[PDB]
């Protein structure tokens, strides 16, 4: 087994508000909303206590990142809804579906990576030269994950706890044979 | 065409002040008075750049910000500021600004 | 014969068709775009190695006639040429001569253009210099 | 614009070489032959 | 400070030399200038700033400050903001400065 | 239409 | 790239960006796409095993080719090679990319064979920072005794006190 639980940084989640939004009201209007729509095509607004953004698209969809877990993205999602209907659109909140669930951990021992690279390399794509980690690809569950000679890992693209974790805890395995003295 | 701001700062909230008298005694057309205004903007547009050596930065902790129109607003509180030194404390402070591309 | 022809004929055919120069119409729909470019690619002086090989990892050492006689190689040095690029603009108005001018990008530089076959014992060759010992030391016959 | 691709030195590397590995003087035969080394005055 | 006294010095008089060409244009009196005059001066010395010589959402005697931006880039919690060309107004005392990089850290 | 670079033999 | 990792010949990303004028991110992108459809090919037809040709390092093949940049003797580059291959052991520059890891190792093997190359003309001819191949060397000063080749001092060609303190 493994000693440590990963923690997640950042989970991306989308929701449908429901209703056409005419994004040059929401920027005036708004407090923490920026629109550039030659920089972007949405206008970006973040609220302080959930520390998430929120991306708010003109055809009443959105993007919320940078929540630490799932019912904190379901809040944050929640505000930023209640802040549409504050301000006077008929945005309901109608599905929340998190797509990116981002986290990291520690393994406490440095590790051989160019020996995992030649060892499992129809899953690793390892190119010090561009990014010094390891791309490391589990084919199940679909997890990308960024080894690093430091014992640092991030684990990526999980929809769920229960993909993630069990990500860990199948490299794990894997990561105790390649250590470093 | 230039950028609009500065009614909203001393000199331009007065000279409005002193702009709506004469409208008020038919001194000044509407056009006429839309056109000073808009001379008023260029000349003060032209000339804080050019004869004038003083310098100010701002630290602080920032509100709320927001960006629409092409201009960025700031609510900067708790902030103390530098002159040229000479500091000043200010409890709230609100930052507008333009970009520096020509409008229109 | 090789002698004159490392010595003085590389840099007469360097210098027969050294200036290369292009000219970029202005092909102006409208009169904001009315500038004309001249660009022009000059090879000046012509430089020689002493004979040498590039192997196939990327280092390059001196090549001596034994082995290159061993390893079949091929006993040659590298040319290299001086290049300067000149930049040359002017305003593309429809009747009036053009009256180019630079825009300082003259950037100049030797540039390798390719590898001549050294004839042995010539002035290039390692074994003109070389004494009878020196000769029989890089296993040569005197 | 790469100087590098500019200047194909396997041009007249490649040309210098196929001319004298085989004697056809160009792109005349028996332009350069293998040396003799049979004898000394050979 | 001397430096926004003659600043707004130069003000006023590039507009009442920018003026007159237009009021002559538009045909009312040279009266109309010496009023304006004597009524810019007398509200700028009523306002004592400067002296002379004549739930989430936006919604005078008030430290806000006017100006054009050159950049404003922004990392996780901090905020570059380089400004120029603009004026202030904060504690009742006004400013002018050529560059004016700004930092706040958001929350 | 018109030919946008030549090349101009140096003389 | 590929055909040159394949023939144990390997260049560097910047060797063939200075060639082809290509972006990085989809540079990077194409090279793993066409690792991944290679090896399905070495999967589906004739199996190659890849005994270290893949290898993302590959530090000890650079090593000939920046020391014939350089200039300088055959005894500097085989120091430089002993280098570079402990310098794997040491955790604090595992992490560090292959060119930098040759070139700060190279840098050591100058310093300590006196050759007359200053860090600038390194940096210059290989464009690795001289502020990254200083802080290489300086970090590489405690692990002195390990990297450089025992039996070149033993011979006396080099001593461990020739290498600049920090």
């Amino acid at each position: 087994t493994s000693g440590i639980v990963p923690t997640l940084q950042n989970i991306v989640a989308t929701v449908t508000l429901g209703c056409r939004l005419d994004l040059k009201t929401v920027a005036l209007h708004a407090r923490n909303a920026e629109y550039n729509p030659k920089r972007f095509a949405a206008v970006i607004m973040r609220i302080r206590e959930p520390k998430t953004t929120a991306l708010i698209f003109a055809s009443g969809k959105m993007v919320v990142t940078g929540a630490k877990s799932e019912d904190d993205s379901k809040l944050a999602s929640r505000k930023y809804a209640r802040i549409i209907q504050k301000i006077g659109f008929a945005a309901k909140f109608t599905d929340f579906k998190i797509q990116n669930i981002v986290g990291s951990c520690d393994v406490k021992f440095p590790i051989r990576l160019e020996g995992l690279a030649f060892s499992h390399g129809t899953f690793s794509s390892y190119e010090p030269e561009l990014f010094p980690g390891l791309i490391y690809r589990m084919v199940k569950p679909k997890i990308v994950l960024l080894i690093f000679v430091s014992g640092k890992i991030v684990l990526t693209g999980a929809k769920q706890r229960e993909e993630i974790y069990q990500a860990f805890e199948a490299i794990y395995p894997v990561l105790s044979e390649f250590r470093k003295m | 065409g230039y950028y609009e701001l500065y009614r909203r700062s001393t000199i331009g909230n007065s000279l409005v002040d002193a702009l709506d008298t004469l409208i008020s005694d038919g001194r000044i057309e509407a056009s006429l008075a839309m056109r000073v205004l808009e001379t008023f903007d260029k000349v003060v547009a032209e000339t804080l750049k050019d004869n004038t050596q003083s310098k100010l930065t701002v630290k602080g902790n920032l509100d709320t910000y927001g960006f629409c129109d092409d201009v960025w607003t700031f609510i900067v509180k708790n902030c103390q500021v530098t002159v040229e030194q000479s500091v000043i404390s200010v409890d709230k402070l609100r930052i507008v600004a333009c970009n520096s591309k020509k409008s229109e | 014969s090789f002698n004159q022809f490392v010595d003085y004929t590389l840099q007469d055919i360097i210098c027969e068709d050294s200036t290369l120069i292009l000219e970029q119409l202005a092909q102006h729909t409208t009169e904001s775009d009315n500038i004309s470019r001249k660009y022009e690619i000059s090879f000046g002086k012509i430089y020689v190695t002493k004979p040498m090989v590039n192997e196939s990892d990327g280092v390059t050492h001196a090549l001596y006639p034994q082995e290159a006689r061993l390893r079949n190689l091929t006993y040659s040095s590298g040319l290299f040429v001086d290049v300067k690029k000149r930049t040359y603009e002017a305003i593309d108005v429809p009747g009036r001569e053009l009256k180019y001018e630079l825009i300082a990008e003259e950037s100049e530089g030797k540039v390798f253009i390719g590898r001549l076959p050294i004839m042995l014992r010539s002035k290039n060759c390692y074994l003109s210099e070389a004494t009878e010992s020196d000769l029989y030391k890089l296993k040569e016959c005197p | 614009f790469n100087m590098k691709l500019a200047i194909n030195a396997k041009t007249i590397t490649s040309g210098l070489k196929y001319a004298l590995a085989t004697g056809n003087w160009g792109e005349r035969a028996g332009v350069s032959q293998v040396l003799n080394r049979y004898t000394y005055s050979s | 400070n001397a430096e926004a006294s003659r600043v707004y010095e130069i003000i006023v008089e590039s507009v009442v030399n920018e003026v007159r060409e237009d009021f002559e244009n538009a045909g009312i009196d040279e009266q109309t200038l010496q009023d304006l005059k004597n009524i810019w001066q007398k509200k700028l010395t009523e306002t004592k700033v400067t002296t002379f010589s004549w739930d989430y959402l936006i919604s005078p005697d008030e430290n806000l400050m006017l100006c054009l931006y050159d950049k404003v880039t922004r990392t996780k919690a901090r905020w570059k903001c380089s400004l120029k060309d603009g004026v202030v107004t904060i504690n009742r005392n006004d400013y002018t400065f050529q560059k004016a990089q700004v930092e706040a850290e958001w929350v | 239409l018109r030919r946008k670079t030549r090349q101009l033999k140096v003389l | 790239l590929i055909g040159c990792r394949r023939a144990e010949v390997a260049r560097t990303f910047k060797e063939i960006q200075s060639l082809i004028h290509v972006k990085t991110k989809e540079f990077g992108k194409t090279l793993n796409i066409m690792k991944n459809i290679l090896r399905g090919k070495s999967e589906d037809g004739f199996l190659k095993i890849d005994t270290d040709n893949m290898s993302g390092a590959q530090n000890l093949t650079y090593i000939p080719r920046f020391c014939s940049h350089l200039g300088l003797p055959m005894q500097v580059t085989t120091s430089a090679e002993y280098t570079a291959k402990k310098c794997k052991e040491i955790k604090e520059i595992a992490g560090k990319s292959p060119i930098t890891i040759a070139v700060v190792s190279i840098y050591l093997n100058i310093l300590l064979f006196q050759i007359p190359i200053t860090a600038a003309k390194v940096g210059q001819t290989l464009q690795v920072t001289e502020g990254t191949i200083k802080s290489g060397y300086k970090i590489l000063y405690e692990h002195r005794d390990k990297l450089v080749d025992p039996q070149l001092i033993a011979n006396g060609v080099v001593s461990l006190d020739n290498l600049p303190g920090v």
